[PDB]
């Protein structure tokens, strides 16, 4: 858990399950490098945002 | 007796001994009852180096 | 490893043919037939913990001083029990002195070679107060009044130390003799225990006389003699513990049931080793244990968790910046993984791959030629596979890079083949390596070989495309263009910019296996949560037991990425015109063959590697040492890890200390990589395998040792001594640690460093003497001030980020039992040959009996008194003229003749030991002068005179006073009348020094064979002590420990027995 | 009636720790070592070293400044004593410049 | 601390006070004295040495550092150091 | 390497040492005969002049 | 004795075979 561990509370999609990032890096944004992690939750945090305004 | 100095008695006193010496007396160019400088001939920079 | 042999041949007896060498010879009948650091980092040193004693367990044992008068005129001769040779549990004497003795009267099998031994008071005991410190002392009979505290110190651990025993469950019997009715008396070992059986048991005596001893047996109680208690539990066998009465005493009872109590939290049982070493083994095998009543073994074996870091962070200071001190533990690792390992190379398998492959005789390059020619299979070649596996447990400390001899000279270029093989074995190579720089390496050894072929931009001028790709060690010195791989135009430079794709899509992935249990063992891994192992390739256990050939695997493809990559190279636009088109072909065939050669090295790494280190890990003469693992993550790369022994200058809190108290730890080893890239192309498995039977047969005679419980006894004795180490320093020295203090009175130098460090020493030596350990012990905490000492331990990322660890100090039975043994030495200080307060010197004659060492409140005098000078740091002396009296200096500069009541301290007189002693001494041995030197504490030894007979004691008196010295003081010098049985004459006799404070807790009985004593000091047998016999009412579980002693308990004997770990745990075979 | 020095001076208890950054000789040490330790950490202005000689530099610099030596102490607590106990002693009194 | 006991009298004679002016004109003859040559400053120099190094209680020896040590940077520091000198005139 | 090192002796105290170390010091002292010196050497001076 | 493989050389000390 030197990464961290990711809890989806609300009905996952299987189950109850934890989402332990890696070292896998995202390198689409070119002024900042962002991991697996962070990835997954500005992901998950634009789509909360795009479904509240909606 | 029965106490041994610790920094010493022998050791301090020649110590002692050897700092009391005077400081030696520089007497060239000085000139001698005669008139004629007690010295020898070297250069001056030459003679101190 | 050619090794011809020339001359000295003989015949053979198989065959009667002469050979030509006697190495010629030995095969032809073949033929026919068919440093300090590391030694104590491998083989540790074992404390032996568990020692037994069959003899009664005390230390203060009483003798006689002066006999007594038995033949005598008033009492007939035959009133005496001495008369008529009755064995009584006190002597017969005068005057009887209780002394220290530690195991006087005991049994051991395993000696504690450190102990205490006194004399009795008549003698000279000085030499006991002077063995630490004193070595400008000249005269044998003095020591300097300054070390005292140190001296005593020293002597309470050697002490407690040797009273470090477990009392024996020994054997019983019936008392027929009407004395002690149905009793159960205890027998011990050895030529003789009739003196035994009378001094064990005062009360089972009889009691025909009116003396002293019989009237205290008498007053005794009769009903508490032997064995009161048991504990049976099945016929026919020992005892488990039995309770007792017996002369004992109470200090050494509770300092034995102290350290027993220790080890009983220490026990474990047969279930638990069981289970333990089956998680361990991870089921490859299976140890039984028996389910029955037990007989109570005792295997103190089970340690606690802080202990475990403590011993790490320990052995982590050992291993400094020094690689021969942990090379050699990577070589034992690398051997004893061969005894496992089922991975057996035939490297054949190149040649056999690379000779069919197709190429025109006519070419001048022959590229399977040119690879061979590289790779030069070998056979013990693979020893640098072992070592690279092994590296990744001590990640922590140990850095395999790989050697600049694999490196190019120049760096080559692409138009050389052999330089693009050799780029081919290090791309292989370094995957396997525990530095967090070979992503980058790789990709400067790529970029290095192709200069002026394609160029990318670099950051700064020193460190450029052509720099050696060997130079970029560190994280500060990654590329942007590596790390942002859009800077690499894929116009001109395409190459550069896939291998980058490739270096960042395909390396390994970090992963983690499940080692060892900490139910038994604990965890002593650090900087990661315990139970866990931290791998740099990614870990996919297999689920059958047949394994074989599969290509989906993490270094099968890096391998074939490589390859495309080459054959990418090869097919280019502005390289392939350059060679023949039939070397083009041949280096696409031999590319293609060596991209699908059939090794199992790879699925081996990924499938069973992990499982076998994972199985090695938990028993290992060194526990694995980790940081975390990043890929490419540049911010969490580690750039250093150190450890703290000690304080900056005040600071007391260790999380404030430790960030500029550290120092760094790491080394790195090399590696060569072909001998690795070897490995990854050849390996096999037997023709046929299954891994449970494999390892079931392998892993089992691995099983049977104790080597790992000893490092754990050894782990606990070692936090033992650093915590009384600490203990004892902050006695005399004060520290950050809170500790309290009562030996203030005894006064104690200015300790400095190297006094600090001098009682260190002593310390060390002493419990390595206790328990008989030859390797190192708290050495590496002695290379600084032990005045601060703290243990602590960090890590710190690239970004600023630093992760600690503070383990806390767990107890320790031996600074308790120190501290204890301090604290009751506060009321016993008589019995150890110390007394206390001060002495006067003044003049006093008369014919009265009372002992010096108990003077009359009449004359003692202190500074609260009316009318008396004290005397401070100004003593100017004048001389006197035409018959004036000379005068002194007051504290208040008053001139005061030399007469009254004076307070000198120590310290003055010693300074001024030769001027004061003929100006003093005429009047102090005639005349009214009066000197109260003050000390706080001094040793003393007694003379007894007759009292019926003129005794001055002047030339004791003055012998003392002029062997006072600047440096040392002899023994203080008492003259104690001798106790009468019966109406005496009366003589003067001159007294000159007397004691301030009562000093005779020592005297135990005065004519203890006789009735009543008439004249001198006299007391009965003490009732305060006998609390158990004398008072009914007390329950016999009671002590009454830190003003007395009592010389009587009860205390409980064990029977426990500790046989070998493999004896009562048997494996299946 | 005074005597310059090029060191400050103390009053003399020899129960210090030889560690203590108050005195500024051990400060001036631990500086230096300091200074060296961020020269040699990022492994720059040190272009040819084969191999990660930061580990082994870092070590031995942090030895050197948490070294054991108390000449640092000595010079400040009681050098001063024994030049003043001399000096009026001395064929040669002292000839001194600020 | 030191005494001088003595009897009361007015014949003693001795003198030994002098002035800061005498003791500063004494002063500057010695340092004319030197005239820029060391054979005169180094035998003073020296002797103050020795008595210095047999007055002062700091004991030197290099084995603290060849234990801190405990033997590549470390080897060649203690090289460069040369642990096995002992001279420090 | 003098400052790198150095250590005092464990039983080391101020007091004894110094009381032990001036005493033959002081007892070899001719700061007398300097001063009695001095007032020669300004005579000399004087007159000279 | 060491020899050397590619001409048949025997060499007494062990290290100038390299
Ligand atoms: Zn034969
Ligand atoms: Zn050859």
């Amino acid at each position: 858990s030197s990464a961290g561990v990711l809890v989806h509370y609300d009905k996952p999609t299987n189950g109850n399950h934890y989402i332990l990032g890696t070292l896998t890096q995202m390198v689409s944004a070119p002024p900042h490098i962002i991991n697996a992690t962070d990835a997954l939750l500005l992901e998950s945090c634009l789509e909360q945002f795009a479904a509240n305004v909606r | 007796e029965h106490y041994k100095a610790r920094p010493g008695i022998a050791s301090v006193q020649k110590a002692t001994e050897s700092a009391e010496l005077p400081m030696k007396n520089n007497d060239e160019g000085t000139p001698d009852k005669r008139g004629n400088t007690k010295g020898a001939l070297v250069n001056e920079h030459v003679e101190a180096r | 490893p050619p090794t011809a042999s020339s001359g000295h041949g003989y015949q053979c007896h198989v065959c009667s043919a002469v050979l030509f060498s006697p190495l010629d010879l030995d095969a032809h009948v073949a033929s026919h037939g068919l440093n300090r650091k590391t030694a104590q980092l491998l083989h540790a040193d074992t404390p032996r913990l568990v020692t037994w004693d069959a003899g009664l367990c005390t230390s203060f044992k009483i003798v006689p001083i002066v006999p007594a008068q038995v033949p005598q005129d008033v009492l007939a001769y035959t009133f005496f029990t001495s008369s008529y040779a009755i064995q009584s549990p006190f002597p017969e004497a005068a005057v009887s002195r209780i002394v220290v003795h530690t195991r006087w009267a005991s049994n051991v099998d395993f000696d504690r070679d450190s102990s205490v031994i006194m004399a009795p008071p008549t003698e000279n005991n000085i030499h006991l107060f002077k063995q630490l410190l004193n070595t400008e002392t000249l005269s044998v009979r003095g020591a300097n009044p300054l070390m005292f505290r140190a001296n005593v110190l020293h002597m309470l651990l050697e002490f407690v130390l040797d009273n470090l025993y477990l009392n024996r469950h020994t054997g019983f019997s019936q008392d027929h003799t009407p004395f002690t009715e149905g009793a159960n008396l205890r027998s011990l070992p050895g030529p003789d225990a009739e003196k035994w059986y009378s001094i064990m048991y005062p009360t089972r005596m009889g009691t025909p006389n009116v003396s002293k001893i019989c009237n205290f047996v008498a007053s005794c109680v009769r009903n508490r003699v032997g064995r009161f208690d048991r504990a049976q539990m099945m016929n026919g066998a020992m005892s488990e513990w039995v309770d007792v009465f017996e002369t004992s005493d109470a200090l050494t009872v509770s300092i034995r049931g102290r350290w027993m109590a220790r080890l009983a939290r220490m026990n474990i049982n047969p279930t638990e080793i069981e289970w333990a070493l089956t998680e361990c083994a991870q089921g490859y095998v299976t140890v039984t244990s028996p389910y029955a009543p037990s007989v109570n073994r005792l295997m103190p074996y089970r340690i606690s968790n802080a202990e475990r870091q403590i011993s790490q962070i320990i052995r982590v200071m050992n291993i400094g910046n020094n690689a021969t001190v942990i090379q050699p533990v990577l070589q034992d690792i690398s051997v004893l993984l061969q005894r496992i390992s089922p991975l057996q190379i035939d490297p054949t398998i190149i040649s056999n791959t690379m000779s069919t492959v197709s190429e025109s005789t006519t070419q001048t390059l022959s590229p399977a030629s040119s690879i061979l020619g590289k790779l030069r299979p070998s056979n013990s070649d693979f020893s640098s596979f072992r070592v690279a596996l092994a590296g990744w447990l001590y990640n922590g400390v140990v850095t395999t890079v790989i050697d600049d001899s694999s490196y190019p000279k120049d760096g080559g270029s692409v138009t050389s083949l052999e330089n693009l093989w050799d780029f081919f074995i290090l791309a292989l190579a370094l995957p396997l390596t525990t530095d967090p720089c070979a992503p980058v390496k790789a990709f400067m050894t790529l970029a290095n070989m192709m200069v002026g072929f394609e160029t990318i931009p670099m950051d700064n001028q020193i460190y450029t495309q052509s720099r050696r790709a060997s130079a970029f060690s560190t994280p500060h010195t990654w590329p942007r263009c590596f790390m942002n791989i859009q800077l690499i135009s894929p116009i001109d430079a395409p190459i550069l910019r896939q291998w980058a794709e490739i270096i960042h899509r395909y390396w390994p992935n970090p992963s983690q296996i499940r080692y060892g249990t900490p139910n038994v063992f604990g965890s002593a891994n650090l900087f990661t949560p315990p139970e866990v192992l931290l791998l740099p390739i990614d870990h996919q256990p297999a689920n059958v037991t047949t394994p074989t050939l599969d290509f989906t695997n993490e270094l099968t493809n890096w391998r074939a990425r490589v390859c495309e990559l080459m054959k990418n190279l090869v097919d280019n636009q502005r390289y392939q015109p350059g060679w023949t088109q039939s070397l083009v072909s041949s280096m696409r065939g031999t590319l293609g063959k060596l991209k699908l050669i059939k090794s199992m090295t790879p699925m081996y790494l990924q499938q069973l590697a992990p499982v076998e280190l994972a199985v090695i890990a938990p028993m290992l003469p060194f526990p694995p040492f980790q940081v975390p693992y990043v890929r490419l993550d540049r911010d969490r790369v580690p750039t250093m890890v150190g450890v703290t022994r000690q304080s900056r200058d005040t600071i007391t809190q260790p999380a404030l200390s430790l960030s500029t108290t550290n120092t760094t730890v790491g080394v790195p080893l090399a590696l060569d990589a072909r001998a690795i890239t070897v490995a990854l192309l050849s390996g096999k498995y037997p023709p046929d395998l299954v891994t449970n039977v494999w390892y079931a047969d392998a892993i089992y005679p691995m099983y049977a040792d104790t080597e790992v419980f000893s490092n754990l006894q050894r782990d606990v004795i070692t936090c033992e001594a650093v915590q009384t180490l600490v203990t004892l320093v902050a006695q005399i020295s004060e520290t950050q640690y809170p500790v309290d203090r009562y030996l203030d009175w005894i006064p104690s130098l200015r300790a400095s460093a190297a006094t600090a460090a001098t009682f260190a020493e002593w310390v060390n030596t002493s419990m390595k003497t206790a328990f008989d350990l030859s390797d190192m012990l708290l050495e590496p905490l002695l290379s600084g001030d032990p005045r601060m000492t703290q243990l602590a331990i960090q890590y710190q990322q690239y970004n600023g980020r630093t992760f600690n660890v503070i383990p806390e100090m767990p107890g320790s039975v031996i600074a308790d039992c120190v501290q204890l043994t301090a604290e009751v030495f506060n009321h016993e200080y008589n019995l150890f040959g110390i007394a206390r307060g001060d002495i006067i010197i003044g003049r006093v004659q008369s014919t009265h009996l009372w002992s010096p060492l108990a003077p009359p409140p009449d004359l003692v005098f202190d500074r609260d008194t009316p009318g008396v000078h004290i005397f401070g740091r100004d003593c100017r002396i004048s001389f006197g003229m035409n018959g004036a009296a000379p005068m002194i200096r007051d504290e208040t500069g008053m001139m005061v003749p030399f007469e009254g009541n004076w307070i000198f301290p120590l310290a003055l007189w010693q300074m001024n030991t030769r001027y004061f002693n003929q100006q003093f001494d005429a009047w102090i041995k005639t005349g009214e002068l009066r000197i109260r030197i003050e000390m706080g504490a001094y040793p003393y030894m007694l003379h007894y005179y007759d009292p019926r007979q003129y005794a001055n004691a002047w030339n004791l008196t003055s012998a003392w006073l002029e062997e006072i010295t600047p440096t040392s003081i002899p023994s203080v010098p008492f003259m104690v009348p001798i106790s009468s049985d019966h109406d005496i004459s009366s003589a003067p006799a001159v007294q000159y020094i007397i004691s301030t404070e009562y000093n005779d807790r020592s005297l135990f009985c005065t004519n203890s064979s006789s009735p009543q004593t008439i004249a001198g000091p006299d007391k009965h047998i003490p009732v305060e002590r006998y609390n158990i016999l004398t008072n009914p009412d007390a329950p016999p579980t009671q002590i009454q420990l830190p003003e007395v002693v009592d010389l009587y308990n009860v205390v409980t004997r064990y029977a426990y027995e500790t046989p070998p770990i493999t004896a009562v745990v048997m494996g299946v075979p």
